[PDB]
RNA sequence: UCCUCCUAAAGAGUAACGGAGGAGCACGAAGGUUGGCUAAUCCUGGUCGGACAUCAGGAGGUUAGUGCAAUGGCAUAAGCC
RNA sequence: CGCGGGGUGGAGCAGCCUGGUAGCUCGUCGGGCUCAUAACCCGAAGGUCGUCGGUUCAAAUCCGGCCCCCGCAACCA
RNA sequence: CGUCGUAGUCCGGAUUGGAGUCUGCAACUCGACUCCAUGAAGUCGGAAUCGCUAGUAAUCGUGGAUCAGAAUGCCACGGUG
């Protein structure tokens, strides 16, 4: 809600970028959670946003 | 004054009522915002995000009288 | 560390030869001291207890641990998870070990020493032996200047009435007043 | 003067009377009044009836009252047209029906509500009168 | 080791934290130090366990703090019940030093911010 | 009531087992004893059990609250389970921990034969 | 425009500038899950202590809490560790 | 009609909105400069923050009531 | 010479009871001296301003007057300068 979008990059080759809207108004720390992508199907590591 | 609104269109009524057909799955009771007044018993369970006691197997309702004082359960019949 | 031997030989137990008790489950027993040391206004210092972290384990035979608050805003300043005390609780052998210094050698400072008043008596004969503030015991490096904090001690009994809990004051001697 | 506690909500609905409801057993005393009829009762009427009794009974008793105002009424300027809308609260009212006792007495032997009630009935609706204690 | 002092300063002469406080006085409380082997001129550290047993021997001879304040407070509370000149002057906040409240009652009055 | 807290943990389990019906294995222990019983697929009665009350264990064990006594019941209920051919059996721990004597019983039941 | 309790008629949507209020967001944690835990409030007593201060005992409990509003529920806890 | 503000130790207003918290210039009395009061520099005392409640850990402020004031204003059968 | 610090202090002992000592119808109230005890204030000090030219300022003791029974005020004396 009215918050800045930034997409996470994959540490490897991936066709998707997970879109984060993470609040950075009290937490400057990075978000790293792992997500599923239907191509390699062995989970993707997503990094560097907000 | 005024502006009390309430808004428009909401229902969730009469689906937990009378004799069932016993050949597809049924909601059993759709009473709003259920957290402990009813719950489920016997072979059936219902844990939906809309508090529905929907049975996961085909059968009929027991309309059971057992259960402590004013706490009576949604349960399916043996036939 | 000898009370453990005598508390098993006759102390509030030879009673059972003259009075109608078939087990120690009807006689007075002592096995607990729920110790605490408060921090008070330490939030306006925040540096002394940061180095005196085992200063309660210096008098109790258990592992030191800082207790965290159950209150997040208070009229004296507090903060969420702020350390509010230390317990280092006495039970069983460590409680009998600890009791051998009470009244026997705890005399470096006094305020009545003839029995004060039977506070926290619970109608059972629960006895006071606190010192209000620590008085320092002989062990190691105890002769120097060092600061001391608040210390209060109640010995609670399994007795049903002070008419029968007083069988302890018929086996030991300490100053008592109601 | 009688001014009841401010209502939780700014306004209230007036409501319909069933015109019966038994309430004839005296519980604040031993005797009271006969209602035997139905209608609306206002705060100014029960205070004017209290005045009529206060002037005849001086300070004896006291007398207990089982009727109290139940609703405030909305009132507005006379020139406002039909439509919008309800005014602010003005006067307070209640409902009365045949089984009511209205007022309850015990400490006032033979000088109130034993031979007549005409002087207080002249302040009230439904042409009321006194009752004798029920003992069997 | 300490016996009567409660303040923090270290390594002083055996009088400042030994006499003239809370009830112990200075007249008999210093004569006992020679029996404990403690000197009263120049800063000293010989008071420890053992020496202090010669000082822990003094029992029922004196009273200190709240029980010594009880002795004077009750000795005035018995008079505060009565129509006596010092009775009301200790029941109310009035001086007894024979003062002139036109000029100086400053200890009894306070600030003077 | 710390006894009732174990019964609450059993109400949690009993409700969770109610939707399963079927053949059920209930384990129960006390500071001197342990036993295990197989409840029928109608819930109304027992089929087979093993208990530290049998002189086949109680005369050979120096204390019935022992670990090897829990294993003796595990090795008996597994042996009686093979006699009555029970499969798809749902386990119930009577509000207790699984860790300790219930685990030490189960570890030996899967040593006398099939898991368990 | 959306949303609760009620009007709204012991079958359902629902009127009148009808009644009590809210929503345009929040939380990457306040999400998932294993096992546990159980309020609140008040009384008792404990140096530095104006004043609510500690740890333990007693009474006591669908009365604590629930991201926010109104409502229904609550330990098989959906409340917190 | 309808709309928008103000009410703050005695006087008149900042403060508020942005929460970690009661004020300024005068006034009153007492000083300092003086022969003396003003001008001027200091010292001291006192806030139902109109006022009853609500809400919150927490205010005068959030916010409903009960009163007192002003500005735009009566520009429609 | 011995001893001590930036600490409301070794100190101070101002205050508050209890004992006494003196003089005197009489010291309760308004007097002085003493002792066992307890115990607070003072670490330059408001806007702003005061005063003289050498034994002068600065500073410490000694004496007398008043007087049944007390001054720190009154009048004088010398030392350091």
């Amino acid at each position: 809600g009215i918050r800045e979008k930034i997409k996470l990059v994959s540490s490897a080759g991936t066709g998707h970028f997970y879109t984060t809207t993470k609040n950075k108004r009290t937490k400057p720390e990075k978000l790293e959670l792992k997500k599923f992508d239907p191509v390699v199907r062995q989970h993707v590591i997503y990094k560097e946003a907000k | 004054g005024g502006s009390t609104r309430n808004g428009r269109d909401s229902e969730a009524k009469r689906l937990g009522v009378k004799r069932f057909g016993g050949e597809s799955v049924l909601a059993g009771s759709i009473i709003v915002r259920q957290r402990g007044t009813k719950f489920h018993a016997g072979a059936n369970v219902g844990c939906g995000r809309d508090h529905t006691l929907f049975a996961k197997a085909d059968g009929k309702v027991k309309f059971e009288v057992k259960g402590p004082k004013n706490r009576k359960f949604i349960s399916i019949e043996a036939e | 560390a000898k009370l453990h031997d005598y508390y098993k030989d006759e102390v509030v137990k030879k009673l059972m030869t003259e009075f109608n008790y078939n087990s120690v489950m009807q006689v007075p027993r002592v096995e607990k001291i729920t110790l605490n040391m408060g921090v008070g206004e330490a939030i306006a210092d925040k540096k002394l207890l940061d180095n005196a972290a085992a200063d309660l384990a210096a008098i109790s035979g258990q592992k030191p641990l800082i207790t965290k608050a159950r209150k997040s805003v208070a009229g004296f300043k507090i903060r969420q998870g702020y350390p509010i005390g230390c317990k280092v609780t006495l039970r069983g052998e460590r409680m009998w070990e600890f009791f051998e210094r009470l009244i026997t050698i705890a005399v470096p400072r006094i305020r009545d020493f003839r029995g004060l008043s039977a506070k926290s008596f619970d109608g059972r004969g629960n006895y006071s032996m606190g010192v209000r503030e620590q008085i320092i015991f002989p062990e190691i490096d105890y002769d120097k200047v060092d600061r001391v904090r608040g210390l209060d001690i109640t010995i609670t009994t399994t007795a049903k009435s002070d008419e029968e809990g007083r069988a302890l004051l018929a086996a030991f001697d300490f100053p008592f007043r109601k | 003067m009688l001014q009841p506690k401010r209502t939780k909500f700014r306004k209230m609905h007036k409501g319909r009377n069933r015109g019966l409801a038994q309430g004839t057993d005296v519980s604040f005393g031993s005797f009271g009044l006969k209602a035997v009829g139905r209608g609306r009762l206002t705060a100014r009427q029960i205070e004017a009836a209290r005045r009529a009794m206060t002037r005849a009974v001086k300070r004896q008793g006291k007398i207990w009252i089982r009727v109290f105002p139940d609703k405030p009424i909305t009132e507005k300027p006379l020139a406002v047209r039909m439509g919008k809308g309800k005014g602010n609260v003005e006067y307070w009212v209640a409902l009365i029906q045949p089984g009511k006792v209205l007022y309850e007495m015990d400490g006032v032997p033979e000088e109130l509500a034993r031979e007549a009630f005409k002087l207080a009935a002249a302040k009230l609706p439904i042409k009321t009168t006194f009752v004798t204690k029920t003992v069997m | 080791a300490r016996i009567a002092g409660i303040n923090i300063p270290d390594h002083k002469h055996a009088v400042i934290a030994l006499t003239s406080i809370y009830g112990v006085g200075k007249t008999r409380s210093k004569a006992i130090l020679a029996a404990a082997g403690i000197a009263e001129d120049v800063k000293i550290s010989e008071l420890s366990e053992g020496q202090i047993d010669t000082l822990r021997d003094e029992v029922a001879k004196f009273v200190v703090e709240g029980d010594l304040r009880r002795e004077i407070s009750m000795s005035i509370k018995r008079l505060m019940d009565l129509g006596c000149y010092r009775g009301l002057r200790h029941r109310r906040g009035l001086p007894v030093r024979g003062q002139r409240t036109k000029t100086n009652a400053r200890t009894r009055k306070g600030p003077r911010k | 009531d710390k006894k009732s807290a174990r019964i609450r943990r059993a109400t949690r389990a009993r409700r969770k087992l109610q939707e399963l019906g079927a053949t059920r294995l209930v384990v129960h222990r006390t500071p001197r004893h342990i036993y295990a019983q197989v409840i029928a697929p109608n819930g109304s009665e027992v089929l087979v059990a093993a208990s530290t009350v049998e002189k086949a264990i109680a005369e050979q064990l120096k204390y019935t609250g022992n670990k090897d006594a829990a294993a003796a019941v595990g090795k008996a209920v597994a042996e009686r389970a093979l006699e009555k051919g029970i499969k798809d059996v749902s386990f119930d721990r009577s509000g207790f921990q699984y860790h300790g004597r219930v685990q030490a019983l189960a570890d030996a039941a899967r040593e006398a034969g099939l898991q368990f």
